């Protein structure tokens, strides 16, 4: 689609030095607004994207920037999301909603998963076009579980993907292979020597 | 091609107080040049180089390497802890912004390794002595008032530094490392000295939400978290052995030879 049919150009846009020129924004920018909608992805496209916007101020896009944010995010573990902060001024990230969504992202940062379930206005705006933005957070969180627990209560896990239906959660345990056990199932000589030679050195 | 290293390296610098980090931390990819050159030419100009070097790793999530580039700059405490001594040869100009550098580097510094050392640095100020015992004490109550009282240092441009973001991140790095330090090496723990411990962390609720994190963090390992008993659970030895006996051997080979 839209995406494929961009992606060589904006390749070659990055490639050298017009990527300095936001005259170009307009099309990078609805290169970002393909990526959103086709679920698709660019980092070092959104990344020339921010630095446009922090070299031309005038230039700055509240929403581009917030969909690069927030696709950031669905990019974790990676570093995706610190890269684009290192991109954005104090200024610009105390603006709404820029504030509100770093806000979003340092709860899934410290995987406060409930908190951010909770924070997050499942009906915001800015979310309705970013194709499977919850189900990409939530292969996060599955990341983490995967790494930070042995056993884990079937209720507790729905409730960290985001108060799931048993059927939905079912989807989860199935991608990463967790079953429910009792509850869901997830998980000589040469040193001689060298002692020796220690001794000899000590008694030297 | 030394003056030219230089001008990279003073761009690299203006771009960083105007400039995005990536695109510097480029151009200091780039920038690194024979030492000799500028050795030849002056004492300052490795200085400089080092203190790039440093604001590059402070850029960068390890501290590793800036506390190596800042020490050759700066004389800094080594490993094994033996005094690192640095020339007095660059011009005293020079040798005055070496030392704002050293103490921009204690906070990388910290990072790297230990202790309280202040031995080189003026006794008598409480700016950074304060500060390391407040590190020691492992209370925020203490480290936040630090900070709040010593504004005007952070602040020191407003633009360029409006949200004191650095010192910031490096506090909330700084909190957790005391939990830690306690480091498991318990079987199995009561759930109340966990909470006692945990109480002391600002957040009430953090113990559940605390102890669970720290574990995905992996710095300190929990067992037994999240069980309906609610009691946490917590060849290689010989390779640890020899490790400190060649150590021994080490100490004692310098002290012969010396």
């Amino acid at each position: 689609a839209m995406f494929e049919q961009m992606r060589a150009n904006v390749g070659k846009l990055l490639k050298g030095i017009d990527r300095y020129n936001p005259e170009n924004l307009a099309t990078l920018e609805r290169y970002v607004e393909t990526q959103a909608k086709e679920n698709a992805y660019d980092l070092e496209a959104n990344l020339a994207v921010l630095k446009l916007y922090q070299f031309n101020p005038a230039f700055f896009q509240t929403t581009v920037t917030a969909q690069i944010l927030l696709k950031a995010l669905t990019n974790l573990p990676h570093t995706d999301f610190t890269l684009c902060k290192c991109m954005i001024d104090q200024a610009h990230q105390e603006e709404r909603p820029i504030r509100q969504i770093l806000y979003l992202g340092d709860l899934l940062e410290t995987c406060h998963f409930q908190a951010f379930w909770q924070a997050l206005d499942e009906n915001m705006d800015l979310l309705e076009g970013i194709t499977g933005f919850e189900d990409s957070v939530r292969k996060f969180i599955c990341h983490v579980v995967g790494i930070t627990y042995q056993h884990i209560d079937r209720w507790l896990l729905a409730e960290m993907l985001g108060d799931l239906s048993d059927s939905q959660l079912k989807v989860w345990m199935s991608k990463y292979g967790w079953s429910a056990d009792e509850q869901i199932f997830i998980c000589x000589x040469x040193x001689x020597x060298x002692x020796x030679x220690x001794x000899x050195x000590x008694x030297x | 091609k030394m003056l030219g290293y230089f001008s990279l390296v003073g761009l690299l610098r203006l771009h960083s107080l105007l400039g995005d980090y990536y695109q510097a931390i480029k151009v200091l990819e780039n920038i690194e040049l024979n030492k000799k050159s500028m050795y030849s030419r002056v004492p300052e100009c490795q200085v400089t180089t080092y203190y790039y070097v440093g604001f590059a790793y402070l850029m960068m999530r390890r501290y590793q390497d800036a506390i190596r580039v800042f020490a050759n700059i700066l004389l800094y405490i080594q490993r094994t802890k033996s005094m690192f001594q640095r020339t007095t040869y660059k011009y005293e100009m020079i040798n005055k912004q070496n030392e704002q550098m050293h103490a921009l580097l204690a906070i990388a510094l910290t990072m790297y390794p230990m202790r309280i050392d202040e031995s080189i640095h003026l006794q008598l100020r409480e700016k950074y002595g304060d500060k390391m015992l407040r590190m020691q004490k492992g209370d925020p109550q203490v480290y936040e008032e630090l900070f709040s009282y010593s504004c005007p240092k952070f602040l020191s441009e407003p633009f360029l530094q409006q949200l004191k973001v650095f010192s910031d991140e490096v506090q909330q790095q700084a909190q957790l490392s005391t939990i830690r330090s306690f480091l498991k090496l318990y079987t199995t723990m009561p759930v109340a000295k966990l909470a006692g411990f945990l109480d002391l962390t600002e957040q009430e609720f953090r113990i559940q939400l605390l102890v669970f994190k720290h574990k995905m963090k992996n710095l300190v390992w929990t067992s037994g978290i999240s069980a309906l008993d609610g009691e946490f659970q917590s060849x290689x030895x010989x390779x640890x052995x020899x490790x400190x006996x060649x150590x021994x051997x080490x100490x004692x080979x310098x002290x012969x030879x010396x």
